[PDB]
Order: structure tokens, then sequence, then C-alpha cells
RNA sequence: CGAGAUGGU
RNA sequence: AGGAGUGGAGCCUGCGGCUUAAUUUGACCAACACGGGAAACCUCACCCGGCCCGGACACGGACAGGAUUGACAGAUUGAUAGCUCUUUCUCGAUUCUGUGGGUGGUGGUGCAUGGCCGUUCUUAGUUGGUGGAGCGAUUUGUCUGGUUAAUUCCGAUAACGAACGAGACUCUGGCAUGCUAACUAGUUACGCGACCCCCGAGCGGUCGGCGUCCCCCAACUUCUUAGAGGGACAAGUGGCGUUCAGCCACCCGAGAUUGAGCAAUAACAGGUCUGUGAUGCCCUUAGAUGUCGGGGCUGCACGCGCGCUACACUGACUGGCUCAGCGUGUGCCUACCCUACGCCGGCAGGCGCGGGUAACCCGUUGAACCCCAUUCGUGAUGGGGAUCGGGGAUUGCAAUUAUUCCCCAUGAACGAGGAAUUCCCAGUAAGUGCGGGUCAUAAGCUUGCGUUGAUUAAGUCCCUGCCCUUUGUACACACCGCCCG
């Protein structure tokens, strides 16, 4: 199968959260709309993967520190 | 075309013993001979058809290419000194050896 | 044409015409620095636009070669008298065109210059002209009776996926020396250019970029402001 | 813990 | 674990050997239905014969009572080649002749080369700069562990910061009663109009049934076409995880692995000079290795490879009924296309007369297996259809060594195949037919499309191989190595 996320996804998600933490939340369908206006992303299929890992990171940041 | 040994070693250029194999006869200083025994070290015992037996040697050009054998028919070069010794120049196929005898070039002694 | 030909045959024949015209111009204008042809149609008239680095050689002393080329293009392809016009145009940014660099390396080798001195001569000029990277290759009987090849490379260079169809420019050429033929291959990788025609307007598929946050005030207190 | 030698291009 | 086989039979087709005037030739997992290689002539390179210059240009000679060109008739010849011999007209500076020099060649070398293609190799692999370690070749970065389809991520850390491959990317399949809008696409409805049936509450009707029967100056976009956007993220819930990176089940949903293209560094004495006005050197060049006539590439004691048809009743034969999708079409030198409808003939086929340069005409592309009814009866049989006799059409300049097609007759081996051995995991295997290429004439090949539709697995390293690490070596031409009496 394999669902592991490549460094192009994981680095873009971290840089979005460092700059726009106050805009983001737990709803994937709202995060998917925010990430489309704060960044230039070449593909719809890449935009969905970035908003997915951003949604995973927000639910971690609500519990404690993330080292990056 | 068809290999007739079997190995990894496709690293050479193919033998092509074919087409314009134009038939070769004697000049001065040469004889036809039949191989009697093969020795070690790249040398052999041969009889020519006028009856002088000699010890004979494979020229450096024929090494690991034109495989000689017992009872085979060959072209041999004589020395102007050391008459007991000589060197191989060519091998004739059984198809060429019968053409030499058909041109009357060989006495009725050679086996084919 | 007493009854018109079908659209399948029409679209194939129009492509076969552009291929033969490009071959004729390639071998007529090789030393004169040719790099491409463009053709356009208007009522009763066809205009052919031709790109080169030294346009005065395409014209000749008073336009002789434009008149000679107009005559043979009309004579060979069967246009009626006066319906054909040829315009020469100068190549912009000639360091970022792979065909002009493959031809100038061919004439530099054919004049007897040494292979490494020639190849680093074009490799410098392509990278000074503003490419993101390049790859130059020469192969054949370089120094001795057994064949060899040389690679010269600088900067970035992609090989796989669809972006290769618009980020990489390429040419292949032959040169004949007294011992036989040598091959030349040239590849150049273009810069992204949002508008300006140095390179493509479309970005690379994995180059995400984030807009910067600006000018917020952290403190607030409640106020009202009427117009 | 069956038997398993050898090498023109 | 299993399915369909292949190896056994007849025939087709590629290869070796033999035979011959010639049976032209390349290639030996990664050669053998491969050279897009289905050769009547041509193609054509091989074999037997005969004409021709299409030998630029330079220098010298010969030459306007003339350099040279062409030909009737008879003989000759495969021949109506004035090729050659006898004869005697004709043309007009264009040729002829000697020397130098060119030009052409499916001639030779792929072990002299370019370009292209295949393969190592379908796996996860590869490399600088500055810093650290060694006299040095070299090394670290590029890793103990966990995780992934992945040198994919997490993390660790004398290394830090980067480049290519992977992935992203492009095409394709499955969803939208929401958008845009159609006389080269349809539906519904009616002003209605027309044929047929009474089976229907009820008449032969307003009203019912059937329609590729016909107008709309009716309404519209569900079904067809095709442009723009939308949608899926391991996103939600429960377990397991150094609680990270991830992994398993389930809800909701058209959908929780659709299938292809493109692809790195370094190599190989891999294939191709017979794809080329890509090309070095060598050979040949007027009694030619540069055009016509005939023959061969098909020859048959024999060994091998890819395939087609079958051994029957889960069948064969004779009637009846009812369903596709992808494409091609008047040839631009080059001279040919796809076909409805009517008439003649058992059939192959023939004559007449229309449409189509194509969502418009062949065409609602009336496809095969399958489906329903009949006959045969376990018999080498009404299974199987090789081999061979006689007659009739069509292509073509020409069909004999049978081009292809049609008809009556003849009726072989073969009863599920020894040792071995190939391919395959879902709309897949196998069954079944139809387009494209090549084509004057013509698929038992190949490249695509639809239709009927399973059994067995969800794993392992045993056999054959690939990736990474530790280890040993007398190997580096690298185990198909090296070496002793």
């Amino acid at each position: 199968m394999g669902r592991v996320r490549t460094k192009t996804v994981k680095k873009a998600a971290r840089v979005i959260i460092e700059k726009y933490y106050t805009r983001l939340g737990n709803d994937f369908h709202t995060n998917k709309r925010v990430c489309e206006e704060i960044a230039i992303i070449p593909s719809k299929k890449l935009r969905n993967k970035i908003a997915g890992y951003v949604t995973h990171l927000m639910k971690r940041i609500q519990r404690g520190p993330v080292r990056g | 075309n068809k290999g007739k040994g079997g190995k990894n070693r496709r690293r050479g250029k193919n033998e092509n013993e074919s087409e314009k194999r134009e038939l070769v006869f004697k000049e001065d200083g040469q004889e036809y001979a039949q191989v009697i025994k093969m020795l070690g070290n790249g040398r052999l015992e041969a009889m020519c058809f006028d009856g002088v037996k000699r010890l004979c040697h494979i020229r450096g050009k024929l090494r690991k290419k034109v495989w000689i054998n017992t009872s085979d028919i060959i072209l041999v070069g004589l020395r102007d000194y050391q008459d007991n010794k000589a060197d191989v120049i060519l091998k004739y196929n059984a198809d060429e050896a019968r053409s030499l005898k058909a041109y009357g070039e060989l006495p009725e002694h050679a086996k084919i | 044409m007493a009854v018109q030909i079908s659209k399948k045959r029409k679209f194939v024949a129009d492509g076969i015409f552009k291929a033969e015209l490009n071959e004729f111009l390639t071998r007529e204008l090789a030393e004169d620095g040719y790099s491409g042809v463009e053709v356009r149609v208007t009522p009763t008239r066809t205009e052919i636009i031709i790109l080169a680095t030294r346009t005065q050689n395409v014209l000749g002393e008073k336009g002789r070669r434009i008149r000679e080329l107009t005559a043979v293009v009309q004579k060979r392809f069967g246009f009626p008298e006066g319906s054909v016009e040829l315009y020469a145009e100068k190549v912009a940014t000639r360091g970022l065109c792979a065909i002009a660099q493959a031809e100038s390396l061919r004439y530099k080798l054919l004049g007897g210059l040494a292979v490494r001195r020639a190849c680093y001569g074009v490799l410098r000029f392509i990278m000074e002209s503003g490419a993101k990277g390049c790859e130059v290759v020469v192969s054949g009987k370089l120094r001795g009776q057994r064949a060899k090849s040389m690679k010269f490379v600088d900067g970035l260079m992609i090989h796989s996926g669809d972006p290769v169809n618009y980020y990489v420019d390429t040419a292949v050429r032959h040169v004949l020396l007294r011992q036989g033929v040598l091959g030349i291959k040239v590849k150049i990788m273009l810069p992204w250019d949002p508008s300006g025609k140095i390179g493509p307007k479309k970005p690379l598929p994995d180059h995400v970029s984030i807009v910067e946050p600006k000018d917020e005030i952290l403190p607030t207190t409640p106020i009202s402001e009427q117009k």
C-alpha cells in the first residue's frame, strides 16, 4: 500500500503553520480553502495532501510542542 | 551465425571461413602433407606425399583459430637449411582436399 | 483543386510541408546562423518568417539571397507568382538557443581548435547568458583509432516526466574531419520567466511558494469610527 | 550433513 | 495452491543439415511468425544471356567535299536490340579519340566511426564543494534502530549545505437529473394527420394498444457529443505503535491497490555500413561490382523453435429468435477508394443506376459464441478433414512448380499425449468474433476493440535470481577465475 508523505509535503506544511497559525483549525474543508490563498501550489492533488498534513499537525500542537 | 563451441566468450570477431575461399596450390619451397601424430607444445609429425617425414610447427597466425588434427591435410613451407623441420601455412577442408585430387595435384596416397 | 481534400489528409500534408522547408533552410543557412522558420497565411498571400543571428548574410548585397530564396520556394512548392514573401528576423538571447550553440561549436571544431578548449568555450557562454544548467557531449575518434566520448556539465538538469517538454532545449549535429565523423549533442535548461519570453511561464510541478504575512497590530481596544 | 568432476574464440 | 497448456497427431511458418547453375544474406535469457521479410514480374543483393553511358572538366589530335547521329530490307537473335554482317540514304560541331581526373555501387570492414535501438537492471541506485581521518590507494557525509512500494520518512550523528533518480508530472477509467447549448444529436408532448387491431371501462369513439409512419413557425437537455469547474485527504471513529513516522478493521461514499507514458551515473568490442545525398580507409569502374528476357529465394532420408485444427453427446447437423465497440474510405509523382437499391445466376460472380472528401452516405454498423425446437446413439460414427481427380469465376503485362475464390467426389493420423517445460491474481485466465498494417490479387502473423466470464492465493525463501550489511580469498581475463603430480 504505502501512505508515507514525501519531504515536499512535510516541509510546505511546517512553513504554512509557522506563518498562519491564527487562520487554521480542525476542519479539513476550511484548511483546504486557506492553503489555496496563502500559497501558490501547482496541482489540486498536491494541495489536498498539504492541507491533510496541516490538519494532522494542528491536532498535535493542541497537546504539546512539535520540535520543528 | 551458428556457434559450434559453448561459452560466455562472444568477445571476438566471427570466423567467416566462407564464400570466396579461393583454392590454393604450391609455389616453390612448399609441399602438401598429412598429419601422422600430434605432440605437445604446438608441434606435430607429418608425412608429405613424396615420402620425406618431418617435425612440423604451427605458425603464430594459426594459434587457437585453425584447429589441426590427426589424418588432416595441410600445406607446409620448407626451410633452405635444417631440412628435418618445417612450418604449417594452411589446412584444407575435406571439400577442398577432394578438389586437389580431382585436379591431379595429389598422388593416390592421401585419405579423405 | 476541383473538389477539396478531406481534413485528415489536409492536416498531415500541412505538417509534411513545414518539415521539408526546415531541412532546406537548415543546410543553406548553416554558417549564417539559422535557428528556425515560422509560416502564416492571409487572403491570396503566404508570409514566411526566418530566424538567424547574422541577418545581413540572409539578405546579401542588396537583398539578392531573399530574392533567390523567394524564387526557389515558389518554384519547388508550386505557389502562384508573387503570393510568397520571406522576412528575416534577429534571434533574441542567442546563448539560450541550442541549435545556434551546436552549429557554432561545429564550425569552431571544423577550424581545427582543440576539443576541450572549444567545449569549455561554449559551456561558459551558455551559463553567463543566464541558463539554470547545461550538458555538452562530443563522441567519436577523439585522439586515437578507438572511439571515446566526453561529457561537460554545469548547474541543474531534469530527465523524467512531462516538464522536459518545456524546460529543456536540445540539439544534435554531425562534423566530418579527415579521420571520420564526430557527433555533437547540446542540452540547455531554461529559467522560469513569468512574462518576457526568455523561458516558460508555467512553474515546475513541486515548487510550492508561500506568501508572507504583513503589517498586523497585536494590541486592540474597542472603538467606533463614523464616515 | 545423499551424489555435485571440467573450461577454443 | 491451482487453471489453460506446450512436449505426442495432421498441417502452416522461421532455422540447421543435405541437394544445386543459384538454392542471396544478417541474427545463435539479450538468435529462430525477427530485418515491419505475406519474393508470380518489379522488389533483388544470387544464377544463365544480351543492349546501353547516364566517362563532368582540362590538355593534345582529328574536322565544314565535313567531327559525329539515326535506319528500311535480307541474314542473325529469346527478341521488331541497326547488337553484329551485306547495302546506302541521313544528321550537322552537340560528338569522336589518347592522356590526366572524376562518378556510381543492397561491394568489404559494425573489431575504424556518427545516429538510433536493445541489455546489464524494474530493482533503489549515483555525485561535487568546504570541514574531519590516513605517507597513500581510499574514506566519512551516503548510519545502530524503527517505518515504507522506494537512499520513503522519523531519528541518531565529525559533519554542514546541495544535485540527479524515486515521487510529483502528462494521458486514461469510474461519478454530476448542477453549469454552457445543438435541423451533421435526441427525448417528451401536442395542433394534430395517417395505417392496423378490438384485446379495453366501453363501439367501428373523445378515451385504449402498436411505430426508425409523417409535419411543428411546440417545449426541453434525462439518454449522445465536449468545454469549464467540482470530488478523496489515510479526512472521520476504534485498536496497535521508543504513542513520532506509520500499520489493521469499520462507518459514510461513484470511488479507500484503475492502466499506460516518461526515467539516473557507469558500461557491452551487443545489433545495425542492406533506412539515408550520415561517413573514414580499401576494392571496382566500359569484355563494369551503374537496364531488359528466363531461372532461384518454395528444392527434401533427417534434428529443433513460435503456432492453427482436433480426439466428440457439457457434441455435430438443419431451422427459428435476438444483442457490440475501436476504426477506415475517391492516392496531391504514384492513377487504385467505401457501398445502398433494382435486375440475371445454385454458387463465386455480372449489368444498371444513386450517396459519401464523411456525427450528414455504406449505417439503427440485424457480428460470433450464447438462446429455443429437430435429427443421430458410444460405432474412427452423421467425431476429424489431411491427401488427391474433374469442372467454373475474379486480379494481372503473365497464374505450370497448382495467386485467391466456388462446386461434386476421395476420406489419413488422431480415443487427451514419455523424460521435460511456459504464462497467469479480477471484468483477470480461457472461450468468441470484428477493425487496422502489409494489399493489383491475399492471414493459420502482429497491433487494437467489444462480448460470455470461473477455480485457487492474500503467503514463503525451499528451487532459480535481485538489493543491503558483516566475513574469507593464492581471483582482477574477475569461479565459465587460478592451479598440482
